[PDB]
């Protein structure tokens, strides 16, 4: 079965270099073309780069043309893109992919460049229920996750035992130049102020993890 | 270069359906046109090449067709696995560009939100800033009007929304607005109000700046 395993993505800075593998199995990439493409958190597919086979001819996108360089090695059955010079504009999903019928008919899962220009850990604040919640009924609690760069946060209830009911909005770039994002819960009236509940906010690029106790205000 | 103008951007769509989606290229191209499948997390999936040549392996319910330079996915009978975002594909010597994407969702019935607006809080009105935030919980369809109101004043240019994907189980959606002012701002005005309409019906939910 046709495999392909890419690794090799992680943080870098502006100006810096970055080398992404592509591990083939169940075939000899020495007889096909294939392609790097790549696609940035929320957007579409852009092609990056290809490499023939026997002559290794190389074809680049415009914007990368210069800075990343395609190659492969037959004797590890492994192709390779070599990224230098990265700038905020290649942060991405990169996948590698084989060629066929002039389309690409095996893709790897991706691996994950972010190109950061800052690190900055999250601040959290509380949404705290409404006291005006319908008792009987459903009342909305959360936490407001601000000014982080870069991505990800990922964010849990009472350390995972509370999924149901959870939303976890995608992040917004500020004007700022850093994410916020809130996370939100309903839960029964009923449970508030008697049942404990804590955001876990996690930001491994700061190696910061943040936990809001979520309580009723105090009047 | 080449482009191709792939739409609608977005449809929604009920299984049965029959689904119509179009990449116009910018000039003249050849018919090395390929389209592809992709879901959330997951890397695409070939569907069509040559423009109409099926994938094998791929249900007949897809097929590709090229008119002057429109070329067109149909799924002839839309089924629940097909819920996804598709492109596609032109290849011109080496230049290889892909239309933006089209994603697929499902209809359903309309559902008003839950509405709920959550005032700053202290720690962070210390910092100098105040984010109000306004909920809409799990409603159907997308499409909404949130209007921020302050001392009955329609503010514009300071609040951004945030929308969650189509939710597995019920396919609905919820939003986020958060209005964004400084401490000495939000201290001048007493009324906070989030105002939600959709068709025949506005819901506004305020509060008080001090009052619990
Ligand atoms: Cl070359
Ligand atoms: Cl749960
Ligand atoms: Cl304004
Ligand atoms: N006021
Ligand atoms: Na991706
Ligand atoms: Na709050
Ligand atoms: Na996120
Ligand atoms: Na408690
Ligand atoms: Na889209």
């Amino acid at each position: 079965e046709v495999q392909l395993v890419e690794s090799g993505g992680g943080l870098v800075q502006p100006g810096g270099s970055l080398r992404l593998s592509c591990a083939a199995s169940g075939f000899n990439l020495r007889s096909y073309y294939m392609h790097w493409v790549r696609q940035a958190p929320g957007k579409g597919l852009e092609w990056v780069a290809s490499i023939s086979p026997y002559y290794s001819y190389t074809y680049y996108a415009d914007s990368v043309k210069g800075r990343f360089t395609i190659s492969a090695d037959t004797s590890k059955n492994t192709a390779y893109l070599q990224m230098n010079s990265l700038r905020a504009e290649d942060t991405a999903v990169y996948y590698c992919a084989r060629h066929g019928y002039g389309a690409m008919d095996y893709w790897g899962q991706g691996t994950l460049v972010t190109v950061f220009n800052q690190i900055k850990g999250p601040s959290v604040f509380p949404l705290a229920p409404s006291s005006k919640s319908t008792s009987g009924g459903t009342a909305a609690l959360g936490c407001l996750v601000k000014d982080y760069f870069p991505e990800p946060v990922t964010v849990s209830w009472n350390s995972g035992a509370l999924t149901s009911g959870v939303h976890t909005f995608p992040a917004v770039l500020q004007s700022s130049g850093l994410y916020s994002l809130s996370s939100v819960v309903t839960v029964p009236s009923s449970s508030l102020g008697t049942q404990t509940y804590i955001c876990n906010v996690n930001h491994k690029p700061s190696n910061t993890k943040v936990d809001k106790k979520v309580e009723p205000k105090s009047c | 270069d080449i482009q191709m103008t792939q739409s609608p951007s977005s449809l929604s769509a009920s299984v049965g359906d029959r689904v119509t989606i179009t990449c116009r290229a910018s000039q003249s191209v050849s018919s090395a046109v390929a389209w592809y499948q992709q879901k959330p997390g997951k890397a695409p999936k070939l569907l069509i090449y040559s423009a109409s040549s099926l994938y094998s392996g791929v249900p007949s319910r897809f097929s590709g067709s090229r008119s002057g330079t429109d070329f067109t996915l149909t799924i002839s009978s839309l089924q629940p696995e097909d819920f996804a975002t598709y492109y596609c594909q032109q290849s011109s010597y080496s230049l290889i560009t892909f239309g933006q994407g089209t994603k697929v969702e499902i209809k359903r019935t309309v559902a008003a939100p839950s509405v709920f607006i959550f005032p700053p809080s202290d720690e962070q009105l210390k910092s100098g800033t105040a984010s109000v935030v306004c909920l809409l919980n799990n409603f159907y369809p997308r499409e909404a009007k949130v209007s921020w109101y302050v001392d009955n004043a329609l503010q514009s240019g300071n609040s951004q929304e945030s929308v969650t994907e189509q939710d597995s189980k019920d396919s609905t959606y919820s939003l986020s607005s958060t209005l964004t002012l400084s401490k000495a701002d939000y201290e001048k005005h007493k009324v906070y109000a989030c105002e939600v309409t959709q068709g025949t019906t506005s819901v506004t939910k305020s509060f008080n700046r001090g009052e619990c």
